[PDB]
RNA sequence: UAAAUUAUGGUCAAUUGUUAGUAUUCAUAUUAAUUUUUUUAAAUGUUUUAUCAUUUUAUAAAGGUUUAUUUUUGAAAGAUUUUUUGUAUAAAAUUUUAGGAAUAGUUAAUAAUAAUUUAUAAUUUUGAUUAGAUUGUUUUGUUAAUGCUAUUAGAUGGGUGUGGAAAAAUAAAAAAAA
RNA sequence: UAUACAAUUAUCAUAUUAAAUUGUUAAGUGUUGAUUUAACCAAUAAAAAUAUAAAUAAUUUUUAUUUGUUUUUAAACACCAUUAGGUA
């Protein structure tokens, strides 16, 4: 498409309400100042991407180490746990936020909304400074993490880290979803899933495993 | 956004998500989650057109893991059956039976996904097996 | 003098302005094309009542005392004394609930402070925007089903009614900002939605909203065409309120249904159960019916008391039956729509009718 | 195949119709707007059209904006072959509106479109 | 496309077919499809006080 | 606007031509537009659209017997009252009255 | 020439005449739309009809909702009397005095021997039935006729608390006529039609007054609106016209 | 060519072309959908 | 799928005659054939539609034409007050039962 | 959210132009047609009867219709000593013109009413009425195919109204009371 | 003469979820004269600076509303004509 304002292309892999990126009225992009880290200025920012590469990291799980006590004592901060990560984060774009169109584009001119970038003024911390301690001390909030008890964030974490998503998408090999599996071309992964009773197999589940094991093992391509 | 435009369907942009994510060689796609969409995923994963998939019981979306082989994708083409929601195509068992036949040789190479009166998401092969007709969703190979 | 004249010199892009010249200031339309010159006395009263100030109804103090008699007991011990514990927090469930002073500061929290401070947080010191939010919060509270209700129909309808009045008087002052003309029109549309959902949820509240804020002008069906096709009534089908009535409190359902096996209509089973459903009639239908009811008494009196006149008329009818177009009833004669079923006769042979369709079909 | 045949088993096509009452200016006569269906096989899709009918309500229950069930019957007058079989949804707001002496529904603001420009001021 | 129907060009045929298209049909939202412009600005100077019988 | 922005299709270039029109084509059509407009000016065209009349059908006032430029051609037949009023309109359009808004004037407007 | 050649209202076959008669032997002529003229137009109403044995005996007592003082109804009925008497003063004996206006919920025959057992037992059952029912706001508009145009009454519209009445009545109906066998002029499994009787022609009167109330009197008031009334008071009344100047009242129940 | 017909980038899968044809006029005539109101073929 | 199947003049491509009996009763047409105005142009309409497609009798479960969503079933669900969407759980248009259907045994 | 086999089943979808930088279904191709050829039609007098009469013998003239065309058994079939029945005229869908405005013996109630009964009437921009063109809802051609492209012909008002039914004024190819 | 667009990105005229609208400031006289222009001619010359937040998303505004033409020169520049003026 050679039409100006249609340059952003056809991307389906965005999160917006149109598959045509150039009809989207929400985030107008900035071709001059954007795309240092993301490649082209058209493409979605690192934190908004809904499609992921093989050798690239995927999104950090936000926290908002205490819970690794069971793990390797030396194991440092897990690469995917971040204090501040915002999937909704407004990136400053000039044509939206600083708009020089109605002016002659002289040095001070153009209309600016300051609601985008967090204020670096000292006015804020001065004006609000109080003897009462902050929200965290007061524990005003209900709820907590929206998923309830989470092994990484709230509760402690036991067992092993799966950094690739390999166990996280597997197909239950069983009617009970007790045993699950992951097959590559020539390899086969059988994973016992019973985290509640501490991986103690029942009579049915064991008689099942002796089926999945020898049906995986007597397979042609394994 | 207007009248003349097509009326999109979760299947339509499911297929186009996957197609575009296959062209950019991505490992994971986040994709719309509806009954027949994750039906389509289970069928594709049966035939091995897709490395894996999961529904996290997230309301909006679920995720698909794509498979590549010999440097290009495992999916040549993937196309939705209908452009609108206002158009619904019905597949006679004899039609789904024609697909299977390449001039006298039995061809399961290409897969067609469809709804049944029974709310099952099936490929055309099982459909022909039990001789039921179904509503078209998409083709993939 | 007589119709306006646009003069167009075709080399020019547009015509010259008309001769009578039109009004110098463009009329302000509502959403449907109807014209308002100024606020109606009712709406005017609403804004004059917003401007000078609002108030919390003692209704809230009352239900506060009946629901949580302990807390109200405490506040009742402590009046005039500065409070370090906000016992009154149940009285103001939401931030928005306290409008009597600026910044959502509840009344009884001002007990121990300076009177200057009290004047500085007063209503008189609000901006105009703050005052609007005040009126909105008060009304929202009076129509809300629970404290945190926003999205429900009554609330929505009211807040949109207010927003609409504000924008209207605003446009009255400074004539051209078409941004706000557009926002007023959109607001009016969403108000139309909210009200038409209300009358199928609870109609009395719908009524009293229309009577308080004087919006009946956006409930008027836009034009005869789309109304005649029943797409005005088709709205509450799309909204899903069409079957929502729950009859039994009103309109005993026994005479609303027809008999499937009998084939008799609802008027028939109503007849049989000795019930009468009939809409209240205007003077039209009343005087038509009351004219028709009496035909036979008038006739009996006529043919008793005046036989010769009658026999004259009868001569004419009886003899007429032999003259005329068709003497006997056949498919041709007994065609209910003659011009319709034979259109092929209309120009040439049959000169009576000049058109093939006089009715729906 | 549409809503109407979905709900009803009709002895003859168009023997049952569900619609809204639009206007009563005629005694014992309710005008009813009803939808039916058309299929375009080229594009494989359906459209809803609409049509008006005269229905016979003896006893005059129907208020403008009622949802009514309507049936085919004996020829009654030149244009009335249909009678009101049952009121599905009555108009409660409209009835209370009548009881107060007001019209059932406000009269539409503008009539049919014209090709002229009417300059009418004040 | 037979050349005798509608105009002498082809595209006239498809311009009258858009008149019959299913998803293009006239309804309560899209109205006056065939002459929109004869009816435009028709009531601008027609001043109609809206109907209120309720206070 | 009433009049036509363009005459003929001024944007004809190949698809994705990254401008509305090329120089060549736009110059051709600028020529044709020029000729038409010049014709309007010299023949002294006048059109009118009257309230409470069919609008699409515009009375051509430049052909009216009083305002007609040609001494030969039969002009047009318009109602006597209406035509008087049109003549008065055309006449009293000409000059600027103070307090009224300044509107563009030309030789060919008379 | 001004309408259909054969007007549709004039197409009529009489099947209660033998076949072949109308074709050859003779033609039968009648004004057929007096009969076809419907139940809405004539103003008739179908009351629960008595079995013959019950039809033989006079009714003695009845259930009534007592109209309070200061009614919309009583007022407007007085206005209607004024109008009617100014039109035709032959109505004067037909009309019921505004003092006797009451809602008739059902009619019943009590034999004179078992009188006290029945009144006590009825009164009790009545009090139990209406125990839970709060007052009733009912709407009156429209007129109707019972007994071939001899009784002229004000209809009770099923637009309001009427629904409750119907259950309530149908309960006493199933007690008074179901439980202790009492003669309710109808079936106890059938519901009575509540009404306010306005004009009436008694047997003695019928000779001087005529056999039916001419519809010319009340034609215009046929659909007239008499308004809404809330009712707290249920009576069981014996019909004596000289004891108190109001129907003699054997029992009472308060709805509250 | 701004003034002219839209062209596909590639062909259409013939198999899909045949799948979308299921409810077409010929199949309908075979199912018997249209009422026979006239004499038809002799 | 070919041209030979376009020709309904074969009896193998055409819904048989007897269907019209099964709908209107047996030997029902012999009446119609003796009618005054016949076959010029029109004859008493002959209803032949494969009995699994009948609009009268059949419904959304056995007939694929009823479960078309965007015109029949959309309206029906809007009216009855079920939640509905394009691609839904139930075969027809609907994600779930309405309130009435959930609270009442039919 | 698991694979499947007691193995090819339920009977064939398959596209052929020698172009001229490029963008866009457009010259020259095949099939189907008109150009194109006397091997399938046909001539006048219908016929009985009880005598100037009365029985039998019911849709090819034209006009141009797009919300349009709809009906019985009393004739014959038809069986038998005489009476015998009821069901019908109504509707629903599908309806054309590049640039689009109002239509009208007129709606509904009354009733075997009203050239002046009563009424806040009816048709229309969801495209009317006039006006052009046109013989309407198993028929063709092309094609691998949702398409595109054909289908004739036949119901043209009343005015002593016969007849079961108006279909009633040359123009068969229907055996019409031995 | 009949004989099969696109629907993943297509530039001239059928818009549509939008926060605007309103602000009374500046500038002016000493004196005897070639400024501006490539070049002509009329002929006092100085000047008009401030606003963010907030307004919720979608479902019946398409006869409604809307896309740089604008009172006041007794105020200029600018432009048009040429010393007469027009316009601003
Ligand atoms: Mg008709
Ligand atoms: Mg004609
Ligand atoms: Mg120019
Ligand atoms: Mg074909
Ligand atoms: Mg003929
Ligand atoms: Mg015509
Ligand atoms: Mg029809
Ligand atoms: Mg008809
Ligand atoms: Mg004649
Ligand atoms: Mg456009
Ligand atoms: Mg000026």
């Amino acid at each position: 498409a050679n039409h100006p304002n249609r340059q952003s292309g056809i991307q389906f892999l965005t999160h917006y309400n149109t598959h045509q990126r150039f009809r989207v009225n929400k985030d107008y992009i900035d071709y001059m100042h954007w795309g240092k880290e993301q490649g082209q200025a058209r493409l979605p920012h690192r934190h908004q991407r809904v499609a992921f590469d093989f050798n690239d990291q995927l999104h950090p799980t936000r926290i908002g180490y205490a819970w690794f006590a069971s793990q390797d004592p030396t194991f440092g901060h897990h690469p995917d746990l971040s204090s501040s990560f915002d999937p909704n984060y407004r990136v400053f774009s000039h044509p939206e936020h600083w708009n020089k169109m109605f002016t002659k584009r002289r040095p001070g001119e153009g209309d600016i909304d300051l609601s985008v970038l967090p204020s670096r003024s000292l006015l804020g911390p001065l004006m609000a400074h109080s003897d009462t301690k902050g929200i965290p001390y007061f524990k005003v909030d209900n709820r907590g993490h929206s998923n309830g008890r989470v092994p990484g964030v709230n509760a402690p974490f036991f067992g092993e880290f799966d950094q690739k998503m390999m166990q996280a998408m597997s197909r239950p090999l069983n009617a009970n979803r007790t045993i699950t599996g992951n097959d590559g071309r020539f390899s086969k992964t059988i994973m016992i899933n019973e985290p509640q009773c501490n991986q103690a197999l029942s009579a049915k589940t064991a008689s099942e495993l002796s089926k999945e094991i020898d049906k995986a093992t007597n397979a042609v391509y394994s | 956004r207007r009248r003349e435009e097509n009326l999109y369907t979760p299947i339509y942009d499911f297929c186009h998500r996957i197609r575009e994510a296959t062209e950019q060689r991505k490992r994971f796609v986040v994709v719309p989650s509806t009954i027949e969409t994750r039906g389509c995923a289970r069928v594709m994963h049966d035939h091995g057109l897709v490395a894996g998939f999961r529904d996290f019981h997230n309301d909006r979306a679920f995720a698909v893991e794509l498979k590549y082989f010999q440097g290009d994708s495992t999916i040549n083409v993937i196309e939705p059956c209908s452009y609108d929601g206002r158009t619904e195509f019905e597949w006679s068992p004899k039609m789904m039976r024609r697909l299977l036949n390449t001039h006298g040789i039995h061809n399961r190479l290409v897969v067609y996904i469809c709804r049944t009166a029974d709310n099952r998401i099936i490929d055309h092969i099982h459909a022909v097996k039990e001789n039921i007709g179904g509503r078209g969703l998409m083709m993939v190979h | 003098e007589h119709p306006a004249i646009w003069l167009w010199y075709p080399w020019r892009m547009n015509p010259e302005p008309p001769t009578p010249h039109m009004p110098q200031r463009r009329a302000l339309k509502n959403v449907h094309g109807a014209v308002f010159n100024d606020l109606t006395p009712v709406q005017k009263k609403r804004q004059e009542q917003m401007l000078y100030g609002v108030n919390i109804p003692e209704t809230r103090q009352m239900k506060f005392e009946e629901q949580h008699p302990l807390l109200a007991g405490a506040l009742r011990k402590l009046e005039g004394q500065p409070k370090g514990f906000p016992f009154w927090y149940r009285k103001y469930p939401t931030r928005r609930h306290a409008y009597e002073y600026r910044f959502s500061i509840p009344v009884e929290m001002l007990d121990g402070y300076n009177d200057d401070v009290k004047k500085a947080l007063s209503k008189g010191m609000m901006s105009i925007q703050e005052k609007q939010f005040a009126q909105e919060a008060m009304y929202m509270e009076r129509y809300a089903e629970h404290d945190f209700d926003t999205t429900s129909p009554a609330v929505l309808a009211v807040k949109r009614a207010l927003k609409c009045r504000v924008l209207r008087n605003h446009l009255l002052t400074n004539p051209h900002n078409n941004i706000i003309k557009t926002v007023l029109a959109n607001t009016e549309r969403k108000l139309n939605h909210a009200l038409r959902r209300l009358r199928k949820v609870d109609f009395k509240k719908y009524w009293e909203i229309i009577r308080d804020h004087d919006v009946q002008d956006i409930l008027q069906p836009p034009n005869l065409v789309t109304y005649r096709q029943g797409s005005y009534w088709k709205y509450d089908w799309n909204a899903g309120l069409a079957i929502s009535t729950n009859l039994a409190d009103v309109m005993d359902p026994r005479g609303l249904n027809g008999c499937v096996e009998t084939g008799r209509s609802r008027s028939e089973v109503a007849r049989d159960l000795g019930l009468s459903y009939t809409r209240p009639l205007h003077e039209n239908e009343k005087k038509q019916l009351s004219h028709q009811a009496v035909y036979y008494e008038r006739l009996a009196k006529f043919k008793m008391e005046q036989p010769e006149a009658a026999r004259a008329m009868e001569r004419e009818r009886f003899v007429r039956k032999f003259s005329g177009m068709f003497v006997k009833m056949d498919i041709r004669s007994g065609a209910p729509d003659f011009p319709s079923t034979y259109r092929r006769l209309l120009g040439t042979k049959v000169v009576r009718w000049a058109s093939k369709r006089h009715g729906p079909n | 195949y549409d809503l109407t045949s979905l709900i009803f088993n009709q002895p003859r096509q168009g023997s049952d119709k569900i619609g809204y009452v639009v206007g009563t200016s005629m005694l014992k006569t309710a005008v009813v707007a009803t939808n039916h269906m058309v299929y375009y096989p080229k594009f494989n899709q359906r459209v809803s059209r609409t049509k008006r009918f005269f229905a016979h309500d003896e006893d005059l229950a129907c208020v403008e904006g009622d949802l009514v069930h309507i049936k085919q019957c004996r020829k009654i007058s030149k244009y009335k072959h249909y009678y009101v079989f049952s009121i599905l949804e009555p108009n409660v707001e409209g009835r209370e509106r009548l009881k107060l002496g007001l019209k059932a529904v406000p009269p539409p603001l503008f009539g049919y479109p014209v090709s002229r420009r009417i300059v009418k001021l004040n | 496309i037979a050349h005798w129907y509608c105009g002498h060009k082809f595209r006239h045929r498809f311009m009258r077919d858009k008149r019959f298209h299913p998803s293009l049909q006239a309804s309560h939202d899209a109205r006056n499809r065939f002459s929109k412009r004869r009816h435009f600005k028709t009531n601008r100077w027609n001043y109609q006080q809206a109907y209120r019988d309720m206070p | 606007r009433w009049a036509a922005k363009f005459y003929g299709q001024v944007t004809f270039g190949p698809r994705n031509y990254p401008y509305p029109s090329s120089r060549w084509l736009a110059r051709r059509f600028q020529m044709k537009k020029h000729r038409i407009i010049k014709r309007f000016r010299f023949r002294r065209y006048k059109l009118a659209a009257v309230a409470n009349l069919p609008f699409a059908k515009m009375i051509r006032v430049g052909m009216l017997p009083e305002l007609k430029s040609s001494k030969t051609k039969r002009g047009d037949v318009v109602d006597p009252t209406l035509s008087g009023q049109l003549v008065s309109a055309v006449k009293n359009t000409g000059e600027k009255r103070k307090g009224q808004r300044t509107r563009p004037k030309s030789k060919y407007q008379v | 020439e001004r309408g259909l050649y054969f007007p549709i209202n004039h197409r009529i076959v009489d099947h209660r005449i033998a076949p072949g008669v109308t074709v050859e032997e003779t033609d039968v002529q009648s004004r057929y739309r007096r009969e076809l003229r419907t139940n809405f137009a004539t103003g008739e109403t179908r009351q629960t009809i008595a079995p013959p044995w019950s039809a033989r005996e006079r009714p003695t007592h009845f259930f009534s909702l007592r109209l309070p003082s200061r009614n919309s109804v009583t007022l407007r009925v007085k206005e209607m009397h004024n109008h009617l008497l100014f039109s035709h003063q032959q109505c004067a004996p037909m009309l019921v005095s505004p003092t006797k206006l009451h809602i008739t919920l059902g009619v019943m025959t009590i034999p004179e021997n078992s009188r006290e057992e029945l009144v006590k037992n009825i009164q009790q059952s009545m009090s139990e039935t209406f125990a839970c029912v709060q007052p009733l706001q009912l709407r009156f508009r429209g007129l109707g006729t019972f007994d071939f145009g001899r009784v002229l009454f004000i209809r009770v519209v099923p637009e309001a608390d009427f629904g409750r009445l119907e259950r309530a009545v149908c309960d006493i109906r199933r007690r008074v006529g179901g439980v202790l066998g009492v003669d309710l002029k109808g079936n106890p499994h059938d519901s009575y039609v509540p009404h306010v009787t306005v004009a009436k022609i008694r047997p003695n009167q019928r000779q001087q007054l005529g056999d039916t109330i001419p519809q010319s009197l009340w034609a215009d008031y046929q659909h007239h609106d008499f308004g809404d009334v809330t009712l707290s008071t249920v009576d069981l009344c014996r019909m004596k016209g000289s004891p108190d100047g109001y129907y003699h009242t054997e029992g009472a129940v308060h709805l509250s | 060519h701004r003034s002219g017909k839209a062209r596909a980038f590639v062909f259409r899968d013939p198999s899909l072309r045949m799948m979308r044809a299921g409810s077409g006029y010929q199949q309908l005539r075979r199912m018997g959908m249209p009422m026979q109101v006239g004499m038809g073929w002799r | 799928s070919f041209k030979y199947a376009t020709k309904l003049q074969h009896d193998e491509m055409r819904q048989p005659y007897y269907i019209h009996e099964k709908r209107y009763g047996i030997f029902s047409n012999e009446r119609n054939i003796a009618k005054a105005r016949r076959g010029l142009p029109f004859i008493t309409p002959l209803y032949t539609k494969h009995m699994n497609l009948w609009d009268t009798d059949t419904d959304a479960s056995n007939n694929r034409f009823f479960r078309g969503y965007y015109y029949g079933q959309r309206e029906l669900h809007q009216l009855l007050g079920r939640p509905h969407s394009l691609e839904a759980t139930n075969a027809d248009g609907s994600n779930d039962l309405s309130t009435y259907e959930a609270n009442t045994s039919q």
